[PDB]
RNA sequence: GUAACGGGGCUAAACCAUGCACCGAAGCUGCGGCAGCGACGCUUAUGCGUUGUUGGGUAGGGGAGCGUUCUGUAAGCCUGCGAAGGUGUGCUGUGAGGCAUGCUGGAGGUAUCAGAAGUGCGAAUGCUGACAUAAGUAACGAUAAAGCGGGUGAAAAGCCC
RNA sequence: CCCGGCGAGGGGAGUGAAAAAGAACCUGAAACCGUGUACGUACAAGCAGUGGGAGCACGCUUAGGCGUGUGACUGCGUACC
């Protein structure tokens, strides 16, 4: 069963025993991830709803890992002229666990 | 039970010996040992003796069995060259380099 | 580089690299470009910074317990078996020996040993004073010493 | 998260019976590009080519409508003689009657390959005798 | 003992340009100098 | 002419494919003994359809 | 002071050849080559970071005006209807039953219909 | 070679008048990571917290860090109970870099931190070595040619007969 | 001892701590050509890279949507001095 969360600025489609990703939690494994801002849940049929934030909707979850990806690469240069620059960033991430969504 | 033979220093540039060994790769020591036999080639009879010295040390010595004997690696390399005068326009002496080839042989029941 | 003035030359603009020298840094070996040359590098060293820097390590000296300060530590002969040997009994290894006295019989001792060294309180070495494990000192080197700081 | 994709074994496709009678030409063509791309569906994906099977049941009275029929010569320089080399919009109704809506509905797809295989789904056959009645086709207005 | 512990006075140490050391650095050809003229090249030609 | 770059190694052997050394196509027995053979030529004792040939 | 030069540049070497394994030919094999091509690859592949996100849009946009328009309405009075309709965050990567189960979407529809004027 | 809508197509799918819409960039914004610096707090040659504008950048300045050869602590400690070197992978930092580890290896190795410098190559139509390439291409040096059988020899169209 | 022309080279047997020290013998890259495995290449075309990906082998993925290598196909896309 299909739903949408908030991770912060940015919106999450997530289903019933999906595992997915998101940017890093202070929420450890060992704990317990819930969320009330839940946008919709999608149920049987398509839902007509307008605001937000529906009351008779959970996405329960856990944190699975909390580790940090590799390291990508990020050049600015520019040909010809003897300018080249990299930076780099490999980023923290949170793995959640789905155990939730109500019929 | 693996065995090498290799001849070094042998009198054919190595193109030339990689043309006739790549008719042979793969092929079990009996069928390659026919494959080799109705190549007319003097080249042919020339890597015949070593690849047949692969072949005889299993059959003997330490070995047991020829049956499931395979050319398991079957290549030849650069040879030490030796460097002669070109006669050419203008009396332009450029260098003609007349090779040898280095020949390897292995055979292993494996 | 000497034995050849030579220009392999023959122009450039002949489909070829310039083939300056056969002396040139690049041409390869003989000498490189910038190669070493003899090196002095001693100053003069500023009296008022040497001598109050010196006062800083001998406070500080006592202040890490380093300095025995034995009054006319002296052996009757300049042999490392006697100094040595007065060393297991004192319960020391490794340690500077500084005169004040500059008698022979001490200052050609010690010669042995690897990380046993013996030096003149005239004009303290900065550098060996911060290595060894204690400086043994004596009560006329101190004389001595505070006297070069003034 | 990351986006859901579609598939090649699990791409439907089924055959349409699509009447031409009442049409006309570039009206049946970009609707049946649209299809032929799987552009009218739900894709959903980059690089699995769709499309629906088309059979075309007739098409031999498509009207072009205004004055474009008379100029439309299709024009190729396949590697002789000085000029443009044609072919009248006459030859293609005469003789293989499909190919004025072949190459009606090649010009909607793209570059090299990917256009091929879109095409290769559609078929006209000569008008009003196609083969697919065992295939069972759903018909189509459009 | 204390040995090898020791470093210089508060930004007394300017470290200085090294030059000529990598291509993606910033610092390199030239010398801080720019492209050709008679300032470019080794020290020849004008007088103080 | 000469060339633009240095070849790929790829392109080596491609160039190579065809111009391989080919097939024997197995062997020979004779037809009239149990003298083993070399196709369509009469052996070092005149074995083929008998008779006999190279008396040198 | 005899400095070796290049017993830094082995491993600097190595970390570009490494990043160009499974590159093409000289790619994987010559500094040189390695060089050009790891430059490029990080730059590209930092682009479309970006730029994955906006072709994808266009897939996005598609797909929930096939299922618009089996309902006959055009996509852009239906997203337009949907802004008018009550608050939703919403998104366009949100209709799943638009390629399966494609019996589904019409809530949304009559919804994006109803504040339509 | 259409090729003066980019093309198909369009005789309304055009253009014109009024007006609504959507898509469309690292822009506008929130989420999470982070740089420096103003204000305030701690109060440090290179900061971090609260708060804040900010962070595209060459020539060019200026500050900081890494490694490579060698010195000092290092005449010490680790070593055939497996050292340098070689190489694949993983971990980790902004990057330079650094660290773990199987294989390999038969003797060597080591920071911190300071200081000395022949100090990091990919180019100079650069210099030297190993060694590739176009290529199974072209070549048979006035064609004072040559034959095939037997024999020296293991072997012979070229020697010997 | 095996192969061979009295040859050349190599292996076996035996030597040693080691011959993965065998005589150009020190440990040993990369250029070089070959083997062996996995996977790919005949609706099939470009700086060969990026982004999405059918597939298959392996990793018991405690299988719990994951790791590895390669990758039909295809959105996007102009080398360094």
């Amino acid at each position: 069963m299909y739903a949408v969360f908030q991770s912060g600025g940015k919106q999450h489609r997530v289903s019933e025993g999906q595992t997915v990703r998101l940017e890093k939690l202070d929420i450890a494994t060992g704990e317990t991830v819930e969320f009330a801002e839940v946008l919709m849940i999608a149920n049987g049929e398509e839902v007509k709803i307008g605001v937000p934030f529906v009351d008779g909707g959970v996405i329960k979850a856990e944190v699975v890992a909390h580790g940090r990806g590799e390291k990508v690469k990020i050049v600015k240069f520019r040909r010809r002229k003897h300018y080249r620059k990299q930076q780099g960033h490999r980023q923290w991430f949170t793995d959640v666990k789905i155990t939730g969504i109500s019929a | 039970m693996e065995t090498i033979a290799k001849h070094r220093h042998a009198r054919s540039s190595a193109q030339k010996v990689r043309l006739v060994a790549d008719l042979i790769r793969g092929k079990k020591v009996s069928q390659a040992l026919d494959i080799l036999t109705y190549t007319n080639k003097k080249a042919a009879v020339l890597v015949k003796k070593v690849l047949e010295s692969a072949i005889a040390n299993a059959e003997h010595n330490d070995g047991a069995d020829i049956d499931d004997l395979k050319v398991t690696k079957i290549f030849v390399d650069e040879g030490p060259s030796m460097k002669r005068i070109m006669p050419r326009a203008k009396g332009r002496a450029d260098r003609i380099l007349k090779r040898t080839s280095h020949i390897t042989v292995v055979v292993s029941d494996r | 580089v000497t034995g050849s003035g030579k220009k392999p030359w023959r122009q450039k603009g002949t489909g070829r690299a310039r083939s300056g020298s056969i002396k040139s840094p690049i041409w390869r070996s003989g000498g490189v470009t910038f190669a070493a040359r003899p090196q002095d590098h001693s100053q003069k060293v500023n009296k008022k910074m040497y001598r109050g820097a010196l006062k800083s390590i001998l406070s500080e000296l006592v202040r890490q317990d380093r300095l025995i300060v034995v009054e006319k530590f002296s052996v009757e002969a300049p042999k490392t078996k006697l100094l040595a040997q007065k060393l297991k009994d004192m319960a020391l290894e490794d340690v500077l020996i500084i005169t004040g006295e500059l008698d022979e019989n001490l200052f050609l001792a010690a010669r042995n040993l690897h990380k046993v060294d013996v030096r003149d309180a005239t004009g303290i070495d900065p550098v060996s004073l911060i290595a060894f494990d204690k400086v043994v000192m004596t009560a006329d080197a101190v004389k001595q010493v505070e006297e070069m700081l003034a | 998260m990351k986006t859901f994709t579609a598939k090649p074994e699990t791409v439907k496709r089924d055959w349409y019976v699509v009447d031409a009678t009442g049409k006309t030409l570039g009206r049946l063509a970009t609707e049946l590009a649209r299809r032929l791309r799987g552009k009218h569906k739900a894709e959903y994906t980059p690089h699995v080519d769709t499309g629906d099977y088309i059979i075309v049941l007739n098409a031999d009275k498509v009207a072009v409508t205004g004055n474009k029929r008379t100029d439309k010569v299709y024009y190729h320089h396949t590697g002789h003689i000085g000029g443009i080399k044609q072919a009248t919009f006459e030859e293609m109704i005469a003789r293989r009657p499909e190919r004025v809506i072949e190459i009606a509905v090649k010009g909607m797809l793209p570059k090299g390959p990917l256009g091929r295989a879109m095409f290769r789904k559609l078929k006209v056959y000569a008008g009003n005798e196609h083969n697919h009645a065992a295939q069972q086709p759903q018909v189509l207005d459009i | 003992m204390r040995l090898n512990t020791l470093s210089p006075a508060e930004g007394s140490k300017k470290a200085g340009k090294r030059l000529g050391r990598g291509i993606g650095s910033g610092l390199g050809k030239t010398g801080g100098r720019g492209h050709k003229g008679q300032k470019s090249r080794s020290g020849g030609g004008v007088r103080r | 002419a000469v060339q633009q770059n240095k070849p790929t190694r790829s392109k080596r052997g491609m160039r190579r494919s065809h111009d391989a050394l080919t097939a024997v196509t197995s062997l020979s027995v004779d037809k009239t003994s149990g003298e083993k053979h070399l196709r369509h030529h009469i052996t070092a004792d005149g074995y083929y359809r008998g008779r006999k040939v190279i008396a040198k | 002071a005899r400095v070796k030069r290049g017993v830094i540049a082995r491993a600097r070497h190595k970390k570009i050849l490494k990043q160009a394994k499974g590159y093409y030919g000289a790619r994987s094999r010559v500094y040189r080559v390695a060089f050009q091509a790891v430059i490029k690859a990080g730059q590209y592949a930092y682009r479309d970071r970006r730029q994955r996100k906006r072709q994808f849009r266009q897939l996005w946009i598609a797909r929930i005006n096939a299922a618009a328009r089996q309902n006959g309405i055009s996509y852009s009075k239906f997203i337009n209807g949907l802004k008018k309709a009550s608050v939703e965050i919403d998104r366009k990567i949100l209709a799943d039953i638009a390629v399966f189960d494609k019996v589904a979407f019409t809530a949304l529809v009559e919804k994006a219909k109803a504040a339509l004027a």
